[PDB]
Parts: structure tokens; C-alpha cells; sequence
RNA sequence: GAAAUUCACGGCGGGCUUGAUGUC
């Protein structure tokens, strides 16, 4: 009785929006109008030779010649402007309510069900520390992914607008605040209890955030890039295409949203190493490892073959629920 | 049947290589990580051939096992 | 006598135009003159793997590896821009005369005879209700489909025009309607008159719609998609093909015309929990599912099969003709 | 135990910023505020035939019309102003913290591991005279490369602050500094421990620099340049195309990284002769020879071969350390 | 032993800057701060102007490349050969006794009223370096022996072997004639004779003034071999590899000849006989 | 003569192109 789905699906609640790269200075912070935007500059370079050569059955004189050798190409790396420091990040990430309401539904009293565990782990389970995972483990500012090496000073500015109308503000500094650990913080209980407010279907909440790495001056960045796939043999020339907003530098939203679900410490093998992002089977892209391997039980295509059945997980839901706000 | 390595990071199509040892020739399989539907396959010598063709292939890191899958995909061999 | 045809056909009445996606703010919500439309940017993805295996009999070493890697895939990104807020829906959809005037005729008398039941339809059954579906449950804009997903203010301005002067003008909230039930509205009973005005040739009428989800910036949207049969050897890195009018975004009339299909409530086995699609079999595509299957009598290949030498369907008439309104 | 990684990657630590070339007069040195900016001019020259020939199997009727006619050429190539002696060099580097804090991790362990000789590298070797070669050669201004030959007064002024107040200040003359060697110099011991405050996590330090060659009037430079690889079919007539900034004159960073990279001392073969770049395999670009060669056991491709299993370096260590401060 | 390289490079030592085309008049010669610059010759103003100042590099041999350093050990001993041994009293007397004979001013020396040459010299801001010439009193074929064109030349025998730092700021004057033209440096029309179609000769230009550019220039101080292979005193060619002038389209030292300038270091760095045609064969790497 | 194909998923890390020439 109640066999699983041929076909599931459930929506993306707490999507997220684009980056806007455009570039500030540190106490001229606050007035964030017409803050410039940056375009991604073109750099042409000389490749050394740093791949390791294969050892099977190879020659000693090759890499003489090719080491020797220059193979060129041309990197599309931005830069950031003269005379501003301050970066800038305009992220107005949205929340969707009623968490487990699918978009398919191949039997509907299996939906009947998952809908009354939606309210066992929302009446029953509270996402206070959930949505303190959301803000606390990334208002530090995983957000900005690779700049966050040696920020001088991160601002982040989480406001909220009803309207236009802008009500919902708070200040942080992820400086300030830990990336392996989470910690009591009142005003981080602040925006999680108002995403607390979004996520359960109480107000509509579209965070217009405003961050802000106060870092130096015309350094480069570690912005969103794009693919060589059928598109190397009419240029060949670009082998890193950043992708582009109008007229600016993306960092989409296909990196952002694993900085909001860099979560779960709920990992099978590590303690406090790994803040990995919460996923079905667990895999981060970096290290190609697989916590929750098939071996274990704790997979998320088996997480309703036990609990849709058997009810048993006992707070390891939690990283099984956010395997489904996404 | 007697299962190897893969060929260096390949879906961008939820698709593979798949490199896969016969008893004397080499298949290498271009198939689905997913369901396990497959299109034509390559029956052919070693890695001492296979490495050697694979490199031997236009394109830059992925695009080796782009027109890789182009080149096993309107295949010859049944 | 009076045997069914090998050949019918009937004619699509009360068709859809296109889509319009164009991006505006509220408060300038009125002056849709020059409201930029959008078109599908390319983004570049990577990823993991969500997907279930085939458990049966598979080497390990397979899963272990196919885990661990990079499916790395560009995927067309619709976007919206970057301080628009509002959407922008121009579908301008017009009524077709003559509710059961065939194309086809097998047998005239046959055609007689289903003429004679669109005098019995027409003339002794009215459709105040048939039209209070089509809008007291399309104005409930299902309509915009995907993108109904917590709308900030869904505005739903069904004009209509004699010719380039517009007459027919009349404004709605479609988050202030529900989209399970149909409710007494007088506005909604102007637009459904005025398609009563329409369907039953008296005139002719195209609705130039203006539809507007005043939802939020940047974000993405779920815009009409194409296929990959045939495109997917030359192509092989878009796997989701996202189909354009001239430089603007779809949303075609195949996902339209079943906005204003979804109506009836005659479904054979539940009540109040679907608003399927009125077609022949009566299937939805996500669920699967056949209401009204060979089993029960329900069909619209038994309807004329019934009512055409026996006269008895009684009230789920209006469910055996909006199969002949397509 | 403890195998070598498939994968691994190290962030570029202690990277550099790019060249701002404008022009100034000395004695006017120090109201660099308004200093004019260079527009690369396109030259456009006509040439005889300085290469020599293949001397195979040539008819000799050939190099005779050969060098009898002219292959002219635009060549882009940037001049000083009239009247403006003084150049300009605001090149702001900033250094990152966490000298072996990995990107990649193919085993964790090995990770771990790493980060012990880092500590061992960090805690128990210092970054005195490491820091003494990041100055101490380098307040040298092989900074401003083909620009040094016969400077009249090559003025460094190594700035630094912390926000828009800049505290870190320090003056030099270039000129009265060797290029072959590193001498004992107080304030070249203020830079480089401030680098020491730099590189191992205590402060944010990105260093806004105003580097000064006094030299001449409106002489020609060596200014960075681009290749000609699909540009040259289009083009055909410009064929050294200087990379440029908004309406300026680069020196890119792909040059500049090895003006603090060329360090080592440590070569196999010279002694001091040869100030190179210390890189994986140790290779120069312009002399296409290969210090450290596989046949020596000095490669950075097996100094972790050696030095994670086996712990023998001593104190070639430093230039198998500044292998990984890139 | 000691192939010859697979890439070799020379640094461009006593290189030049450009031209400043701006009119004056004779007797107000020595006035030259406002000196009006032109964008045809101006109304009232009788002498030209030209603030060329050309620096002169060290190191004659010192390399950019070395395919083998040992090449490049043997070239440095043979720059101390040419530089130790040979000594640059002549050749500078080339660079001055055959160029300030202002074959610099170069199209415009056809019938100067007088041609002032002020090769004038700052350490800094301070100008030290002074000495007036007049270009019209020498000879445009040979050298004559001047004691202070000696003072020039042995000046740039204190610049080019790496003495004193020297950048020559020039003020030459020709004082011809009135509103005439001029033979200033021009360009060229490949791929901007679409958009154009009109003008056919642009000339340069620096802000606001009208180059002689460098390219003309070092062609004035390169100027100086007659150790050409056959005439005598007819031809002062300009001394490169293969010896080649573009006006006339000829070759001097063909490869039939052994004159090469790329067969100069395949004989001498391995069988060192030159024998004083070495200057033309070092000027060769004096660019 | 008339059909909703989908929801969704980090791509990156480094790099001395440079050396000098007459506009017909």
C-alpha cells in the first residue's frame, strides 16, 4: 500500500535572485544609488607548464620542448575599478511558502501524506534552528563565495521591503561571525524569525540585501564564469567566459543557492570540518566525495522509503526537509 | 561487464564515456549516468589506443569528451 | 440508423493568442506602453547528481563514481531585469462563433442532429455558469501558470477592443480569488456576460488582456520550453530550450489554452480537490491520471454515443461539450 | 598510506593589481592626484626583413625581391606626453592570509598533513628573509620591468592604509637598490615585516603604490601587450595590440605577479646570475630553460613526494614553499 | 659548440623621441618658450622648431634573451672586444659629424636659409650640455674633423658605454622661409580608406602639433655606414640587417655576399675576422 | 481537424607574448 511515485517533484520555496557587482567606497557606504558597476576587462597570458606529466610511457625530452614552449590563450578576468574599495551586492532572494506542496503527484494520497509530514515537521518541528542555519550560517557571508578571502571589512545589510516601502532592516558584519559554527545572536534571531515569518506561509518576503567587502582597491575577483562547450572552436581564443548581466558581473544563482544550503552538520563521517551543502545523496562538486553513500542509509531518495512508511529519522529530518526546500 | 574508470568529469548531458573492459577488446560505452539507456557503443584495443585517440581529439579538456561523444556517437562499429 | 462517423472534426472556438512577457513596476503599473520585454539569457551550469538509480544488480564502483562528479550543463536562464517588478501578460485570446458548426460531415444528418443538441445546449441550457468558469476560474489567473507562485499583487485587466478603440475595460485582483471554488462576483459576471456575448454569435470579440504580477526583481521565471528530439546531436549542451517570439520570452498557447480548459468540477471521483482539464479521456499530463476511463461511462467518445440516440447525460453535459469547445 | 591527490589547487595568495601608467614631472612628485593617463597611439611603420631565412632548399631569386620590398606594418605603441618626465605606477597587490588553506581536497588527510607543514613551515621556519626576498627584491623595481633601463630616479613609495586613511607609508629609490642581490635595509625591513604582518593572518593589508621613473621626456615604454591569434585575419595590419584600461596604458598582471615571484636564489645550477621566478619546474619564459629538470630531484612536483612522506627539504624548502604562495 | 640561437634579441639602446613642429623667427632664435605649434608653415614665422630629445642607452650588447647564455657570455666578450679594444671615437663621430649635419630635419633641409642645430644636455631640470653647430656649414657625404662636434661625440662616448646618463633635449632651427609647406611625418590608409575615402595622406600628430615620428628619426642617426659593399662615397645607407634602403629598393650586402649582418656572429663567433667592418656590423646591434 | 515536457541542479585554479623597424 502507498507505493512510491514514478514521477515527484517539488518547487524550489526560497529561491534566490542574481548579484550585482558594482563597486563603492568604505564610509561613503551608505549612500548606495549610484554605485558603479563593473564589466569584466579582457587579460591575455602565456601558460607555463605546471600539469604534472603522465608517468606511464612518456619521454624526457618532450617536456623539454613544451616546457619550453609557450601555450597562450586569452582569460576574461574583471577588475576592479581605480579609486572604490567597498564592493557591492544587491541579492533580493524571495521565500516560497507551503514547503512541501508538489508540483506532480502521481498517486495523491501519497502527497496526502507528505503534506501531513509537512505539518509534523513544521507544527511538530519548529525551524527556529533552521532558519538559524539559513541566517546564522550565512549571514556570515558565504554568500560572496571567493572574495570573502581576507575582506577588510564585510557589511551585510539584509533589508526588507514590503513595497517599496522598505521596513525590514538589520546590520551585520560576517567578519564578525564564524563559518564552521553557529552562535547565539539576537539580531540574527531577528531576520531567522523573519524568515520564520516567510517560510510557513505568513508574509510575502523578498530580502533586498545589500553586502558589502570593504577589501582594497583594483584587485581582481573570483566572479561567476561559463562553459567551452560548443563555443571554443569560433573563439578558442576566451577559455573563462564570465557571464554577464547588463552591462556587469554576475554571480548567479546557481552558486548562491549552495550558499544557503551550506547547512548540515548532519554529515554521516565528519564533526565539525565539513558545513557541506544539503543535497540529495550529499555530494559537494569540490571534493567529489559522497557522504551519504548508498551503503548508508541516510540517503534522501530513502528518507520517505523509511519515513513515509516507518517515521523513524529523529532529527536528521531536518537535512531530509531541506533535501525538499529545493 | 567488468567495469572501469570514467573519462575525466563527463555529463554537461547527464552522459559519459564510460569506459568499460571487454575479456580482449575495450568497450567503451557512451551512456546514461541516469537510467543505464545507452547510445552506440566502441569495441577497440587498449588504454594504450584509448588514451592515445582520446587525446588525439580537437577541443580543450572538455571538449575532448565533447566531440569524443560525437566521434563514438555515429559509430561504425556494431 | 444514424451511425457514428469514421471522419469528425470540430473546429477550436474560443482560442488563445500568445504570450508577452515584458517587465514594469507597480505604481507605473498604468502606463504599459514601452515595458521591455525579456529574452532568455544562456547560463552555464554544473551540478550533482538528485537522481535515483536502478538498484538491482550494478557494480558499486559505478555509483560511487557517478555521485562524485560534475554533470556540468549550460542551461537557458530566463531572467527578469533588474529593478522591474511587474510582469506583463499581453494575450489577447477571441471567441469563436458556431459552438458545434463542424468541419467535417460523415453523415449531414449527423450533423443535423449535433446541431440540433447546440440548440438544446444553447437554447435550453445557457452558459451564465459555462462562462463563470471561464472566468470565475480563469480570471483566477491560472493563466500565468508557474509564476502564480506567490505573486506580491496579481492584476488582471481583461480589456477588450471594437477595433484599436477599446470598450471593453474592466479591472480584477486575481490573488483575491480563489482557485478551487467559484465565487458570486458582478465584474466577473460583466466579463462572462461579455464572453456570453461572445461565444453564442452576437460579436466578435478579441480580449486584449493585460495581466500583471507585481511579484518581485531579479528573479527567474518558468517560461514555456521546447523539445530535444532531433536538436540534441548538434547541440548536446542546452537541454532545455526555452521557445521565443521575436526577441521577447513565450508562453505558449498548448499551456495557455488549458488556463481556460481547466474547469470542470465532473470529475468522476473527487470533489473538491481538482479543477482538471475538460478533455476527451479527460486526462491530466502531470498526475498520470484518467478520470473518466474506459470503465465508466464518461467518456466523450460515449457521450454522443449516448446522447446522440439517447438523450440522457443530465448536467454533465457541460463536461461532454467543452470537449466539443475544442 | 596518505596517497598522492587526482586533484588538487591552490589559491593565489599574495596576488597583485594592475598599472595604472600616467604621466608627471619631479619635483612635482608629490600632487600625484590629477597625474594625466597614457592612450596607447597606434604607429604604423614600414620594415625590411630582419629574419633570417630558411636555408634549405631555396631558390635565390626569392629573398632578393624579399628584402628588396617593404612588409609594413601598424604597430600599435604608446608614447610619454610633451612635457611630463615623471611616470606613474598605482599598482595596489594585496596579500591573503592562510598560505597552504587549500581550494581542493581529494583526500582530507593529505589536507591535514599540509596544514602541518605549513605550521611547520610558518611556526617553526619564518617569513623574515622570505618576506626580505618580496621586498628586498622587489622595493627593487624589477616591478616596472622593460621601464628600469637607465631610470633617471626610480622613486618607490610602497603605500598602505587601512581604509581610505592610509597609515602604512614608506619611501625608497629603486635605483639605489641592487637587482642581483639583497642588502640589510631598515625600512626595507619595515615593508617586509609588514608583509610578515601580512601573509600569516594578523592584518589586511592591500598596498596602494606609487611607483615614480623620473626618467625623460616623451620617450616610448615597453607597456603590456596581446596576441594575434584570430585577431590577425580581421586586423592583418595592427600586429601588437597593448592591452588597455579605460583610456590607459596596462602592465597586466601576468607580468607584474612575476616581478614578486622572481625570488629564488635556490636554482640548481647558478649562483648569482639568475634571480628567477620560483615556479612549478622552475621555468623562465625568455631563456626556455628548465632549472630543477625532472633528471634533478628538485621539482615541486615531488617535493610533497619527498617532503609528505619523508621530511627532508631543509631550506629549499622556502622556494618549495613560494611554490604554493601561488 | 655553441649553435647559434633559436631566439635572439637585442635592446634598442640610444634610442629616440619625436618631433615638435612649432615656428619662430630668426634673431628672436634664442626666445624659444612660446615658440607656436602647428596643426602649412604659420603667417609671420620664419624658423621651424624641433625639441627632439633622444636618450642614449648603456650596455651595447647586454641582451633580452639568451636561447644559450653562453652565446650571450661570448657576445658580452665580444662587446668588450669592440667596446675595450675598438674604441667609439669614430663611431660616435658618426652618430654626430654625419647626423648633425641635420639629416634629422629630414625633408625640410632642402635649402634652409640656416639651420641651427642647439644639441643642448640637462643632468636634471638643469641643462649643462650645451653647444651650438650649424648644419648648413657641414658636409651631408663625409665627416670633417670639428673640435666641438668632438665635444658632442666624446659626450655620447660618455653616454652609450655606460658612463653618465644622457638624454640629448635638441633645439633645431631651420630658418627657411615663410608661410611654406612641410615634409612632415604621415600614415597610412589600410583599413580606413572605407570610412574616408578622402583624405589620402593623414599625417601624425601629437596634441595639437605635427610629428616627425621616431620611425623617420632613427633612420637620421642610423644613417652613417660607408662600408657598404659596392659604392664609394655616393651612398651614407642606413646601417641595418641586410643593409637595405627603402627608397632605392636595393640590397646592399646580398647573401651573396658574405656582408650579413645575420652572418657577422656565424663567422666572428667562431672565427673572429671582421676586421673593422665590425662597425657595421655592431651598429647592427646598437637597434 | 485539435495536445502544457518537467522541476533543478557551484563549472575553477594558475600563467612575464616580446624584440626593431622610413610610407609609396
Amino acid at each position: 500500500e502507498r507505493k512510491l511515485d514514478p514521477s515527484d517533484a517539488l518547487m524550489s520555496a526560497g529561491a534566490w535572485a542574481q548579484r550585482d557587482a558594482s563597486q563603492e567606497w568604505p564610509a561613503v557606504t551608505v549612500r548606495e544609488k549610484s554605485v558603479r558597476g563593473t564589466i569584466s576587462n579582457r587579460l591575455k597570458t602565456k601558460d607555463r607548464d605546471p600539469a604534472k606529466l603522465d608517468a606511464s610511457i612518456q619521454s624526457p625530452n618532450l617536456q623539454t620542448v613544451d616546457v619550453a614552449n609557450l601555450p597562450s590563450d586569452a582569460d576574461t578576468l574583471k577588475v576592479r575599478f581605480t579609486l572604490r574599495v567597498l564592493g557591492g551586492a544587491g541579492t533580493p532572494s524571495a521565500c516560497n511558502d507551503a514547503a512541501y506542496r508538489d508540483k506532480l503527484l502521481q498517486t495523491v494520497a501519497t502527497y496526502v501524506n507528505d503534506q501531513g509530514f509537512a505539518e509534523l515537521a513544521r507544527r511538530y518541528a519548529h525551524n527556529l534552528a533552521n532558519a538559524r542555519f539559513l541566517w546564522r550560517n550565512r549571514v556570515g557571508a558565504e554568500a560572496v563565495e571567493v572574495r570573502i578571502n581576507h575582506i577588510r571589512q564585510g557589511e551585510v545589510a539584509r533589508a526588507w521591503r514590503f513595497d517599496a516601502l522598505a521596513i525590514g532592516l538589520r546590520d551585520f558584519k560576517a567578519d564578525a561571525e564564524l563559518d564552521a559554527l553557529a552562535e547565539l545572536i539576537a539580531s540574527g534571531l531577528s531576520g531567522s524569525g523573519h524568515v520564520l515569518l516567510e517560510v510557513v506561509a505568513f508574509a510575502r518576503i523578498g530580502d533586498g540585501q545589500e553586502v558589502f567587502p570593504s577589501q582594497e582597491l583594483i584587485l581582481d575577483k573570483g566572479d561567476k564564469k561559463g562553459q567551452k562547450s560548443k563555443t571554443l572552436y569560433s573563439v578558442r581564443d576566451a577559455a573563462a567566459i564570465h557571464s554577464q548581466k547588463i552591462g556587469n558581473a554576475l554571480r548567479t544563482i546557481d552558486t548562491w543557492y549552495p550558499d544557503e544550503d551550506g547547512l548540515g552538520p548532519i554529515a554521516v563521517e565528519p564533526y565539525g570540518s565539513v558545513t557541506s551543502q544539503g543535497k540529495a545523496y550529499r555530494q559537494p562538486k569540490q571534493k567529489l566525495d559522497f557522504y551519504t553513500l548508498l551503503d548508508n542509509w541516510v540517503l534522501r531518495d530513502e528518507a520517505p522509503a523509511v519515513e513515509q512508511q516507518h517515521y523513524v529519522i529523529a532529527n536528521l529530518i531536518r537535512g531530509g526537509v531541506f533535501g525538499e526546500a529545493e | 561487464m567488468k567495469f572501469i574508470k570514467y573519462l575525466s568529469t563527463a555529463h554537461l548531458n547527464y552522459m559519459n564515456i564510460a569506459v568499460y573492459e571487454n575479456g580482449s577488446k575495450i568497450k567503451a560505452r557512451v551512456e546514461n549516468v541516469v537510467n543505464g539507456k545507452s547510445v552506440g557503443a566502441r569495441d577497440f584495443d587498449s588504454t594504450e589506443q584509448l588514451e592515445s585517440w582520446f587525446y588525439g581529439l580537437p577541443g580543450s579538456g572538455l571538449g575532448r569528451i565533447e566531440n569524443a561523444m560525437n566521434e563514438i556517437s555515429r559509430r561504425e562499429n556494431p
